[PDB]
């Protein structure tokens, strides 16, 4: 199973950025997408989630009002736009294969991430 | 036409599960999940805990030195696996309150012994018998030193050992109950008289008890087997004028999760956080219907020989709606809705309301898999002889805790199979609830869980209105010039 | 809630046991935490589900346990590939994950 | 007039009885029952279970062969009673362990004894005194024989009795404790000495103790009473130079459902499968308040004097309908309509919707009544001697295994009584969304449970209403005149 | 304006608490209560219990008379709090079956002592010793009577002490076990022979076994202590020859209340109930987890450091209703409704439904708050050396109550905290009917909560609303106009 991110971005403060996550292997409505960000140093902060299935979120508290999910069933992709980008937002901002969706979960794997995305690397100012 | 039927639904199955529930006794729901597990792998794992094979021989062989367990000594344990082909090879001995010292060591989970320097002047040391061949040799039992008169003469013995350690010391002795008078002349030269092992906080004193006895490997003797525990700063004094079984040193007493298994169950590779007496079983369902006898991580044992937890909806099987009957022809959820309007028949799930339904039973589930409670060394549950009162107290504390874990399970399971359906039941009803708010005027409820809209509504029409966006001012006037002819 | 990464193993070398753990604020259900590594320009990947459980390929020896509010991952024996920061997750009700600071395993 | 008023509701009764809920402690309910027996009929019934009137015997008593239990030589039960009048008329002994000997007989659950020729020679056999009269003569135990010298001499016993059969034997045997040296010499003509009797498995030795005791019946000796079970396969020895009160055979031990209780109640002619100490009780109700001490398919003992199960409508006594109250004058069913309309005021009862009450009500009946748990041998209960440590863990086990079956029962029943309420409240509802959403547009809800219906409504209307046949598409233009006034 | 909005919804918090429910392991609610008392005032207090603060002395140097615990005589407890600074400061001694002697006297409760007059001829009484110093000078056990020869004769002594009372005489008694076989002669001028005490049920003889022991206090011999209980109507009969440590009286035995704590915890002022170990605690909390060793009226034991109860409703944390989210602004109420129409915005509570939430929570906490169940005398918890085979029993009673009970806990926070959460959205449901049946067909249902009033609404109709008062007919025609444009 692969899930392959965009490329780097750079940005100036002030701007949005919009992050793609294409999946394949697997039914890509079966499954949510999380975000999770990796600033430089510092341990990694999770973004947030959007089901494929039904298009349900939930986000960081700290930013609530600024990130945007969407997904695409048809090409199987995820998009996150961050909004207001600041030079705190530099990170290496990843996503991957979130909660069981559409299935009733009786173990534990599908409680976790278990796929990654190569991370994009977007720098800010 | 110029109207549509927007029915609502859930899903359906051809062939259901049937499960308990508070109000009844057998609902058949779509999907259902086994919480008792009835079936072990049949084998005993080595990981995560450390197993010590008997073999042939019993726990307190090994703490004696039977010369068949040659290999068990200084050995350590998690679970002491005890076989039912074990049988004694050495000098005929019994233990009085023998389950007391087998679960003492057992509990203890190590064999490790020191030897002591014991001055023993005057007797002769190391005394063999032909019950005990170790190596095509008489000898004796490994931890066990038996005196006997040095010259015809068998002084009193008085000998101190202290405890200058930090830790309890074991130490294991016996008496020699010899078959005749001439043995006991023979090997002590005197009266048998008695013998007394102390320490400043008990005492115990046994005499010999010379008699013939039915002959166990041609022995018409015995020895019995004592125990003291000697605490850190004590000191063990031994007075003894003849038939005495000396220790050779003491065993260690450790705190911790060992215990003994009696199992014939094979040992294999495998990792298995829970040991039965029928080898190792999962640990994922809340309970189990394989052994009373369990160690580590495992299942709490019940009677029932099964139990099924609703993961889904009332199946009801098969235009209507959930008023009707359920629908068998979704499968991309469990809600939604199917339609016929002006271009045709058609349905779409409603997946929020289902993944909404899945996460509580999730939640459920959660609760009960993966949360099982450890216990380590518990009480003897089966028993090969009749002994009195302590066996039937032993008996009746494992039934109650059986029919309470029993009753628990099975009112655990009736009450969330009936909080599952009326979850489902609720989120049917949030779904109609939703959609019928949202049409407002502009349609009717017919009875069997559908609406009549009084107005053309082409796909994009019924789909608006399932996703939540549909306007209900745009065609308020043709619905109410249909509804009511003005 | 929040996770307290309390790092025990910040310099440790091959073939030594590992103790690196994990202590929740508050108590949670063993089936919703998990241990991630994070090798050096690498994405996370996942090596233990719920308490104990291995997920995909890994080395036998990553075989963790835990329970409660404190988890540890126990890293039996180490080779020198195993150096990377250890990131302990929990997740909660919502469809939500947090992770913890993240302990870095290096020579 | 030109509209009609269709009230919904449901039965109500003048007084009701009041029963716990989760929610509420003192709820009304149409109707309730009791789920605690707390009264037995008095007497002890002889069927199913075989029953063994102890009379003035004990247990032990019949099994050493007290004259006075000649008639319970070689008797078997299923339950034996013990009466608190039982005495002892033979000479004064002693068991030591006596609960645990108790225990083994009345699990055993026989008397069945098969003498076996020991070869006791040397030795004068069938001793006897004046404490045991059995027919106006001197006796003794009839199961045990009081070995006495030979002329002037008693000479080293060395009897082996090998076990040849195919189930365990049961020995009881004893020591001889004469209140003078004058009776031992008079007696045995030699010195107390010691008794061995051992097996393969086993050896007891008992030294007998001259000394002066309490009389009891005039005798100032003491006979104290020891048993060996011997497994197939194995042999007696017995080592004795002196006073043996030896046996003269063996009872056979059997496992089962036998077991022993003391009761002062008449055994009587009738048919109960649980009996008490206070006599048989019924055990159609899961529990009972009798007695902690049971045999057979009993109810559980709980502490509550009474729990009541609703098994109705709460009560809520007195056109209106539910949301207001309910309907005391309906004698038909518990759902129902009335109507006021053009032709006057009726009343007819929906037995759907009651039918659909009764089952569920009958279903949680049929999974609590008639259920109860077979128990046998127990531990003892009650005490008439401080014995210490273990007697204080038995009335433990028992205090903790009754504090949580009366939890159990008080959470079952305040569970099954909210089900029952919400149930009937949910039906009650499903009725009243059935009838409005059969009337569609031609009727209003008017807030009290009460439909107001737009048009003439006659009885043949009403009735069509209440059987589900309205067709509203007949009355609708009537309605939406009436209703909008065009 | 013409048109008016009525929304309905309930009060929200800024910041909630997670509880547990069947369906949820973290629903955030305004408020909840702790059930479990994780901590105690560090105090044991000296009312409304009789408690006897043990000092230096254990309950057993108590009853024997040690020189250093003078000040215990004859007192009564509820109960005895032993300290683990206790020692024995006299002649050593050991009691087999330490624990039921010790166990029988705390169930006693009381040191209440009655001196009897034995005959004791041709002996010499009120042996001393150095190790037992009372007032500088050489003493005993006060409650024993140390008996040596008299002018180098001990005849053999045959003493009678009839039971002529209507209670259970406790006798505590002993047998002397001297160092060398030199100290049995000084001391008795014969032979050890042996001591048998009797009564007309019961017999125990035990043999003084002279030898070495390790000196404890330099003492090389030891007292084992014995007792015997005699029954109204019963005899006591003491025969011994020598190394009788006799009895001076006897102990009452009656049954009550007391018990027997191991604990340092000062003894403090207060009243409580309950007693642990660790201190008093509060018995208003259905559970506890501070300790397992309980008096009194105290809560459960459980393993959860925290349960919490749900007092209010789900949190939903931000016009717009009860549909959308829940109002944090309203501080005078649970539930209300909120105004826009031609005048502006307005809130207000509504009263009734609030109080009918909290009626039915505080039914709840009153089932659930001061219903603790009282417990006095029971078995030992902690133990501080290894025994065995009954240690292991009660070690297992214990452990199988507490998982009963923390999971009769878990299971009923959980069943509250549903039924809590059912319950008040279940009075916000009935709320919004009765508003909308109140305004019949004057408004429309938004889909949030939400009421569209199709007419000019001043706040004197939306207070009639509010209170119940609200007349449809009036408003009738123009609400009808407005609405469906006649
Ligand atoms: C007491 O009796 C037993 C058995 O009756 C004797 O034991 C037997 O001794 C012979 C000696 O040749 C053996 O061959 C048998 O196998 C033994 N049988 C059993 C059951 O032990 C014992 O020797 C007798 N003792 C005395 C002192 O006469
Ligand atoms: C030891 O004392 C008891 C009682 O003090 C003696 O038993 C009494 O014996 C007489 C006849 O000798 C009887 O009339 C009494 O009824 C007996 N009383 C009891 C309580 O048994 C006993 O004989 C004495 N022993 C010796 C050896 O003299
Ligand atoms: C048996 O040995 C013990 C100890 O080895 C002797 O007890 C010691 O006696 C001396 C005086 O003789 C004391 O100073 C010691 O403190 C004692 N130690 C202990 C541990 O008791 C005892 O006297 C010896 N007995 C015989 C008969 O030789
Ligand atoms: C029941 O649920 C399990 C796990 O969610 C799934 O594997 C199985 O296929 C389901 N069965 C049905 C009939 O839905
Ligand atoms: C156990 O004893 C039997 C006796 O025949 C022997 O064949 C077997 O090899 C023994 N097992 C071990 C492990 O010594
Ligand atoms: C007795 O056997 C042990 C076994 O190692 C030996 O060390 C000791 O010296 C022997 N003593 C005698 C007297 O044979
Ligand atoms: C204890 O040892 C001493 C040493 O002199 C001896 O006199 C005494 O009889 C011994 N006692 C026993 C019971 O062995
Ligand atoms: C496990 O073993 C016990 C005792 O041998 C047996 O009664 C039980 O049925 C066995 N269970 C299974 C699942 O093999
Ligand atoms: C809802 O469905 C309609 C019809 O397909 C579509 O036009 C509209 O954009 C959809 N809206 C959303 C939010 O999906
Ligand atoms: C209550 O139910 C019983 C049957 O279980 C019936 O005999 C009795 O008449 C009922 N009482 C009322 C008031 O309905
Ligand atoms: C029981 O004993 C009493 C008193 O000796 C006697 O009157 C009665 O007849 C006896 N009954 C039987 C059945 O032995
Ligand atoms: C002893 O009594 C039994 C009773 O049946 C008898 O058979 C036996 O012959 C008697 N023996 C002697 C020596 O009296
Ligand atoms: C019992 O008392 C008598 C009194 O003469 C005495 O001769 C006998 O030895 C005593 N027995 C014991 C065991 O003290
Ligand atoms: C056992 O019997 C033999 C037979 O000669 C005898 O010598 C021995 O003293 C007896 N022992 C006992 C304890 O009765
Ligand atoms: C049954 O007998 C016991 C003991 O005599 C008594 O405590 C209990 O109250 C009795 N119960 C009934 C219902 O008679
Ligand atoms: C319903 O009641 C009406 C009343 O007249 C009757 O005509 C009709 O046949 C009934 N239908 C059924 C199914 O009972
Ligand atoms: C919770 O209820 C208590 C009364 O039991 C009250 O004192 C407290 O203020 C309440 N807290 C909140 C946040 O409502
Ligand atoms: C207990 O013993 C110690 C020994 O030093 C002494 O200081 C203390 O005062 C004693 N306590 C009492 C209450 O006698
Ligand atoms: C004490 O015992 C002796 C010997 O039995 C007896 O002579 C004397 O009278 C007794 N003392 C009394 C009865 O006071
Ligand atoms: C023994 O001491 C008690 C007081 O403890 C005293 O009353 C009694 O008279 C003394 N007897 C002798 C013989 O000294
Ligand atoms: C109660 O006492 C025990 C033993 O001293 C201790 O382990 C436990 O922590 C104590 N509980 C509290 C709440 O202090
Ligand atoms: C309800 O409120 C209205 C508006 O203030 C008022 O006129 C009316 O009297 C009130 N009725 C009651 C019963 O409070």
């Amino acid at each position: 199973v692969q899930l392959v991110q965009s490329g780097a971005e750079v940005k100036k403060p002030g701007a949005s950025v919009k992050v793609s996550c294409k999946a394949s292997g697997y039914t890509f409505t079966s499954y949510g997408i999380s975000w999770v960000r990796q600033a430089p140093g510092q341990g990694l902060e999770w973004m947030g989630w959007i089901s494929a299935y039904n298009g349900n979120t939930n986000y960081a508290q700290k930013l609530q009002g600024r990130v945007t999910m969407t997904t695409d069933t048809s090409t199987s992709t995820a998009y996150m736009e961050l909004r207001s980008l600041r030079s705190d937002d530099t990170a290496v901002y990843y996503c991957a294969r979130g909660l069981l969706q559409g299935v009733v979960i009786l173990d534990s794997y599908y409680y976790t991430m278990d796929v990654w995305g190569q991370g994009t690397t977007v720098t800010v100012s | 036409n110029s109207t549509a039927t927007l029915c609502l639904g859930h899903h359906a199955v051809p062939n259901g599960t049937i499960v308990k529930t508070i109000t009844n006794d057998q609902i058949e729901v779509t999907n259902a999940t086994e919480l008792v597990q009835s079936s072990s792998t049949g084998e005993i794992c080595d990981s995560p805990h450390q197993i010590l094979d008997g073999k042939n021989c019993t726990l307190i062989d090994a703490l004696l030195g039977d010369p068949q367990c040659d290999g068990f000594q200084n050995k350590k344990w998690d679970l002491f696996v005890e076989r039912s082909k074990a049988y004694s090879n050495c000098y005929p001995y019994d233990v009085p309150d023998y389950a007391s010292l087998r679960s003492l060591v057992a509990s203890s989970g190590t064999l490790e012994f020191n030897n002591e320097s014991f001055n023993w002047t005057g007797v002769t040391q190391n005394g063999t018998s032909s019950a005990c061949i170790r190596r095509s040799k008489n000898s004796f039992f490994s931890r066990l030193n038996w005196l006997t008169h040095l010259n015809f003469k068998y002084p009193a013995l008085n000998v101190t050992m202290p405890n200058n350690e930090q830790f309890d010391k074991l130490y294991i002795w016996g008496v020699h109950h010899p078959g005749t008078d001439k043995d006991q002349i023979f090997l002590y030269a005197q009266a048998s008289g008695r013998i007394t092992v102390s320490t400043k906080r008990s005492q115990q004193t046994v005499s010999p008890n010379i008699g013939s006895r039915p002959r166990v490997r041609n022995i018409p003797s015995r020895i019995s087997i004592y125990w003291t525990i000697v605490k850190p700063g004590d000191i063990l004094l031994i007075n003894s004028t003849g038939n005495l079984i000396a220790p050779r040193g003491y065993f260690k007493i450790r705190s911790g999760k060992s215990s003994i298994m009696r199992s014939d169950a094979p040992i294999g590779k495998c990792n298995s956080e829970c040991i039965t007496p029928n080898g190792s079983i999962p640990n994922d369902k809340p309970f189990q219907n394989v052994n009373r006898i369990t160690y580590g991580a495992c299942p709490r044992y019940v009677k029932q020989n099964t139990l099924k937890l609703a993961t889904g909806m009332r199946n009801v099987p098969e235009i209507a709606g959930f008023i009707e009957n359920g629908w068998e022809g979704m499968v991309d959820g469990w809600y939604g809705f199917r339609h016929q309007n002006s271009e045709g028949r058609g349905q779409a799930a409603d997946l929020k309301s289902t993944q909404a339904a899945i996460d509580q039973i999730n939640g459920k589930l959660n609760r009960l898999i993966g949360k099982t409670n450890e216990k380590f060394h518990q009480i003897e549950k089966e028993f090969s002889e009749v002994e009195g009162r302590i066996q039937d107290l032993e008996k009746y504390v494992e039934d109650t805790k059986i029919d309470l874990w029993s009753y628990n399970a099975e009112l655990l399971v009736a009450l969330e199979n009936q909080h599952t359906i009326d979850l489902t039941d609720s989120e049917m009803n949030k779904l109609f609830e939703k959609t019928k708010k949202q049409l407002r005027e502009n349609a009717e409820d017919m009875g069997n869980g559908c609406f009549k809209i009084y107005h053309k509504c082409d796909n994009a029409c019924i789909g608006s209105i399932r996703n939540g966006t549909y306007d209900h001012d745009v065609y308020r006037d043709e619905a109410l010039n249909n509804r009511f002819q003005i | 809630i929040v996770l307290t990464q309390s790092p025990g193993t910040l310099s440790l070398s091959p073939g030594e046991r590992a103790t690196l753990s994990c202590r929740a604020s508050q108590s949670v259900s063993s089936s919703y935490l998990a241990w991630y590594q994070q090798k050096p320009g690498q994405a996370p990947r996942l090596l233990i589900y719920g308490a104990s459980s291995r997920a995909t390929g890994i080395p036998d020896r990553f075989s963790g346990s835990g329970s409660g509010t404190d988890f540890t991952l126990t890293i039996s024996r180490l080779e020198p590939e195993d150096f990377a920061v250890y990131y302990c997750q929990q997740y909660g009700s919502s469809p939500r994950w947090t992770f913890g600071q993240g302990t870095k395993l290096e020579i």
